[PDB]
Order: C-alpha cells, then structure tokens, then sequence
C-alpha cells in the first residue's frame, strides 16, 4: 500500500507501539496513552527520563526501502463456535436422499 | 471540542526566566505538530517555535535560536516555552497553536496554519 499510503516526505498518521508492562494475550488490545515508566521513578503523567510515550511515528516515504514501506495486512479469524454454521461459502447444495 | 488554555508570563526584567504553558483539551496533536507565535504591536503574527509532538524535535525561528525553547507533555497535554535570555524586541502577544495537518517538514509547520489557536497571553520585558 506504499501509492496509497505515501506521500511526498513521508507519511506519519500511523503509529505502533514500542513499550508494554507485559507480553498481550492473544487478541488483546490496548489503545491506553499513558506514558511508559522504563525506570523506577513514576511518571505519573510526565515525561522525561525513562519516561517514554510508548508509540512511536511510522516513517513511510515513496524513496523507503521495500521493507519500510507501507504494507496493508488483514487478519481473518475462523472459528467453529456453539451454534450453527453461519459463514458458508459459494457451494451450490442438491436435494436430500 | 479543542481548548487550548495558556498561562505564564508577564513583565520583568530583561534576561528574566519564564515558562509559558497551553493546556490542550479534547484532543491530541500525534501526527500533527504544535506551534508557538507571537504578534508586537503594528507587526504580523511570527513564528518562533513550532515541536513534532509524537518525536518531540523542535524548530525555532533565527529571532529565538538559542534564547526559547519548546517543550511537551503528552499526558498532561500541555506544551511549554522556556522562555530564557530574554530582549526587550521580545515584547508581544503570545499565540499557543496546534495543527491538523500532518507536515513531513517540521520546517513546513512554520508557515503552514494552525487550525487551534490560543486566548493569548501578554508578554513584557522591561528595563532595569
């Protein structure tokens, strides 16, 4: 998605996170802005040492390299859950015998 | 929706020490970058310090080098000027702004315009 997604300098509306208290679960999301406490002394909202805002600005320009350029990914979850099937694809079913 | 509420400043001295805030509401400035200007009587609004929020590298115009500096928290959601070496041309009306475009150029949020503006604050330096 580097036509889309770059822009003449460089786009940075997308950001990702690079500090976390722990390992996520699988599919756990946290969208929290707080800042990271890296050290011993709490921030409490303030940054400086050892205190970080854990996003961080994607750097995406036409001129990137191929591994820094934008890529769009989706991720599709399949799952057989307690009630009937509701998601069935492009077969064609025939009489019962 | 956007508040941008200032506070600091004043008159004293020349070369005094100051620190001007801009409490920012209801939104957060990540991708776009935050400014500061200020307008002397019979003059346009200038620029003097303009800072990427999320990078945190700062830009200042050749009247301030050295003298003012521009700080951030991202929590608090207030940005700061040091306002440090102080002349007497620095006299003016101080302008806190914020953006909604995204600049590649932090050089381009100098003159690119700023879609938040502050109340303004009055800022004098006297003599001795």
């Amino acid at each position: 998605s580097n036509n889309l997604d770059s822009k003449v300098g460089g786009n940075y509306n997308y950001l990702y996170r690079l500090f976390r208290k722990s390992n996520l679960k699988p599919f756990e999301r946290d969208i929290s802005t707080e800042i990271y406490q890296a050290g011993s002394t709490p921030c409490n909202g303030v940054e400086g040492f050892n205190c970080y805002f854990p996003l961080q600005s994607y750097g995406f320009q036409p001129t990137n390299g191929v591994g820094y350029q934008p890529y769009r990914v989706v991720v599709l979850s399949f799952e057989l859950l307690h009630a009937p099937a509701t998601v069935c694809g492009p077969k064609k079913s025939t009489n019962l015998v | 929706q956007v508040q941008l509420v200032e506070s600091g400043g004043g008159l004293m001295q020349a070369g005094g020490s100051l620190r001007l805030s801009c409490a920012v509401s209801g939104r957060t400035f990540s991708t776009a970058a935050m400014g500061w200007f200020r307008q002397a009587p019979g003059k346009e609004r200038e620029f003097v310090a303009a800072i990427r929020w999320s990078g945190g590298s700062a830009y200042y115009a050749d009247s301030v080098k050295g003298r003012f500096t521009i700080s951030r928290d991202k929590a608090k959601n207030t940005v700061y000027l040091q306002m440090n070496s102080l002349k007497y041309e620095d006299t003016a009306v101080y302008y806190c702004a914020g953006s909604k475009i995204t600049r590649s150029l932090l050089s381009d949020y100098a003159t690119w315009p700023y879609d938040y503006w502050g109340q303004g604050t009055q800022v004098t330096v006297s003599s001795k």
